[PDB]
């Protein structure tokens, strides 16, 4: 789960990508 | 049709697949990012990523925004530590206009002082939005602690440099790092000759390799944030293989063996070995996964854990012990096969979508030049033996480790203790 | 020929007498205000000091010494490129609004 | 007269010296500070330091401040990492009122919610003012990276705790640390019986030997802060011996041998060997001094370097090389005696002032529990042999290193490199 | 003697002060 910290955008969408970073079942637990 | 790869004399790589789809996606992948920033110009990559709509020599900011919006197109900038990707997506009929806008943005930026000064606040806004999820800051600190050089640079501008990024620095970064040998123009739904024509039209100038960043050097440090959050995010990693190496595939298989991401919603990650190994010890809300980052120079492999502040030590220790058990040879052939299946399926699912396929083609073109078919990638995955996975685990256990922790951190172990 | 009468008007207008330059005396509409805020800081500070000194001179109903008057050739149109760019951008926005 | 050192059965030290000065000075040296804190209450000591004029059980904030100013007195709270001293100073005739006010402030802290919430803001202002000089931040990072607990805690409230310190936390801190056994009331210019009377009047209620923190453990990490200032302030230290040991005196002698703060205005510190050693290598503006922090349980000895970013590495390496040379044995007895002279003079000049004498006696009572005459201190200073200094140098050179550097790090080396 | 960072802020009737170690 890279969880690329995407930013909502139109006509300019800055997206930055990191590497697998978990945060998989935190909501579940 | 089939993907067509052409290495132009200037060094640019042009790729096109005519999917005969309603939408066409054109992406310019440039071998620039936080890695190629020096200490003086830290964060310039961030503002460059934000400054995709500023006035260019060909077109003004108003024209770029209004035209891209009028055709219903989207202009997106995707930045990694080693790569920056400018992509335009729209209907195939109007792809030429967005292609002209894309090459105007990439090849002839003006970086007028007033526009950069206005955009400098977007640096802080973007940094705050990205840092809302703790994972971003934890991974930034993990990269900073692991490497003492290029790879340590953050994907987001440092706070002291928010208002200090200068137009001259942006121009220097573009001139020395946005170069034809470093670029690959990838197109989906666009014929190869048209992409070639546009590449000659705009990307002829600024040829050559450009400035070269120094090799990343492992630092083996720790950064502990102490932000007071209830849950503690801790990542413990060790140096691994560079992308496109046999040991890199071994490390990917090891990541899938330990457990990377749940496949069943609200599941128990039964296949994931780390998850169960921690779960038996800790009955509190917890999370654990394997962190596999591969870059051209080097890579990091390790464990990422999210757990209650009090129980962080137990979770980290249990995950580390499970990796140690894998390293000692307690690895079944069935687990290796299941991980191989999961990794192959993940690769196929990633390249299924248009965005994923474009990103994969661009990454392969920049890192390795040529495009490798999915079948060959799957064959590489299959070639990995169980002994390779065991040796990767042994390398992670034996190697010097870097750790980043954020949260209460009262009971979070230090690297020496682990 | 034309330069003769233009030089005549330059001397006839008193902004050289107050030490001002031509672009200092332009009326500050919205385009002019944007052009001013786009000026480099050195040009901006020079502008504000020139205008302040001119206002001071007019307050006491005095004129700058003859040697310190601005020269018709030495007058430099610092604000002209920025103002032209502002006007061009406004024209483009209007044109897009038209249709 | 002489110091009337006395210990009440509860465990409270009362020392008085009737200097017959026009103005007297009374200070309650409570053994509290950043050390006696945990992750949950980090920064509480800072607010306690700022909460000097908050309304107490007997005196209102208005009454406290108005009375102290009406007599022209002053209430100051000096908080080191281990000792938090509350001192009142005013003319001799009006000393009793300030005595009552001080013991009201200490013994009966009424942390009304609104007042604490008011001072929460002042917390940030004080930290900002303290951090204007980089050295404070550098030393905070140094202590953080040197120890894993206790002493690692900062003297300034962390940012995430700026507005989150609770009155209950202050109450708990006072109850569990502001205890009679951990207290020491030292007053200059007042008679012994008056001091005993007041001490038994207010401080008696709290039982002694309160909550005690754990011994610090030497982390040996490297905290590197990139702030962009051209001058790079770096400090490389290793665990020295704790105060009260003979090795501590040897380390102080070593500090003076290497070089301490200048004795001549605009001087080249010719006696200071560090300055010359760095100057022979670095001809750019620089400033190198010997850092010797000695706490009750552990100590830190090291070298503090201030220089240009490009040349910082040269300064650090040159200073470390000088220390290594001393460790090798190239130590002249003339230098040893000169450093001893400097140490003795420094101690005597420090105890010369009323404030200096008060803090010295308070420290001695708080840690040792007895007053050591200056003559004995000087005898201890000269007792240190040259071998001891060389051995302290050996301990530093062949010791695990904790470095904190702040500035445009860049060329600034890493602990592994040093 | 190199200055225990002596960062005490000024004040009257309430003047906090802090000190760390030689600079």
């Amino acid at each position: 789960g890279p969880f690329c910290a995407g930013v909502v955008g139109h006509a300019a969408l800055p997206a930055t990508s990191e590497s697998p970073v978990l945060d998989a079942k935190r909501s579940f637990l | 049709q089939d993907l067509e790869f052409t290495r132009l004399p200037n060094g640019l790589v042009i790729a096109s697949l005519e999917n005969y789809a309603p939408a066409s996606r054109i992406g310019l992948f440039i071998k620039a990012g936080s890695r190629y920033e020096d200490s003086n110009n830290l964060g310039t990559s961030h503002l460059l990523r934000l400054a995709s709509s500023l006035t260019t020599k060909g077109a003004s900011s108003f024209k770029i925004t209004r035209g891209i919006e009028a055709v219903g197109g989207k202009l997106s900038v995707t930045s990694t530590r080693e790569s920056m990707a400018y992509t335009v997506e729209c209907l195939r009929d109007d792809i030429e206009i967005l292609m002209e806008f894309l090459l105007n943005v990439t090849a002839a930026p003006e970086f007028r002082r007033w526009e950069v000064a206005a955009l400098q606040s977007q640096l802080r806004i973007d940094k705050a939005v990205a840092f809302q999820n703790p994972q971003a800051q934890v991974l930034e600190n993990l990269h900073a602690a692991a490497y003492r050089n290029a790879l340590a640079n953050s994907l987001y501008c440092p706070d002291y440099r928010i208002g200090k990024v200068t137009p001259d620095q942006l121009h220097y970064y573009v001139q020395n790092h946005f170069t034809s040998a470093r670029m690959a123009l990838i197109g989906l739904g666009v014929s190869h000759p048209v992409l070639k024509q546009v590449a000659e039209r705009f990307l002829n100038m600024r040829g050559g390799l450009g400035l070269s960043g120094a090799k990343a050097k492992y630092r083996g440090g720790e950064i502990r944030d102490q932000n007071g959050d209830s849950l503690v995010h801790a990542a413990l990693v060790a140096e691994s293989a560079a992308t496109g190496s046999a040991e890199a595939n071994a490390f990917s298989v090891l990541q899938h063996v330990l457990g990377a991401g749940p496949h069943v919603k609200r599941g128990s990650n039964a296949t994931s070995s780390l998850y169960q190994a921690v779960a038996k010890g800790v009955h509190q809300p917890f999370d654990v996964s394997a962190f596999n980052a591969s870059y051209s120079d080097s890579g990091l492999f390790g464990i990422y854990t999210i757990s209650q502040a009090a129980s962080a030590g137990d979770v980290i220790k249990s995950a580390y012990d499970q990796v140690k058990t894998i390293a000692q040879g307690n690895l079944s052939n069935t687990d290796v096969q299941a991980a191989k299946n999961k990794l192959k399926a993940g690769y196929l699912m990633s390249v299924e979508s248009s965005e994923g396929f474009l990103d994969e083609v661009g990454s392969q073109a920049l890192v390795a030049g040529s495009y490798v078919q999915p079948s060959t990638v799957l064959q590489q995955i299959d070639s990995v033996a169980d002994a390779d996975v065991i040796n990767a685990a042994k390398k992670f256990v034996s190697g010097r480790k870097s750790m980043a922790a954020s949260g209460n951190l009262g009971h979070t172990p230090f690297v020496d203790e682990l | 020929w034309l330069e003769g009468i233009r030089k005549w008007y330059y001397n006839a207008a008193g902004f050289n007498k107050l030490g001002l330059m031509r672009d200092d005396t332009i009326y500050e509409d919205d385009d002019v205000k944007e052009a001013i805020r786009r000026l480099p800081e050195n040009l901006y500070n020079d502008r504000v000091f020139r205008i302040k000194r001119a206002l001071d001179l007019t307050m006491r109903q005095q004129i700058l010494p003859k040697e310190q008057w601005t020269k018709y050739e030495e007058d430099k149109f610092y604000l002209e490129p920025y103002l032209k760019e502002v006007i061009r951008e406004r024209k483009e926005r209007e044109e897009w609004a038209k249709k």
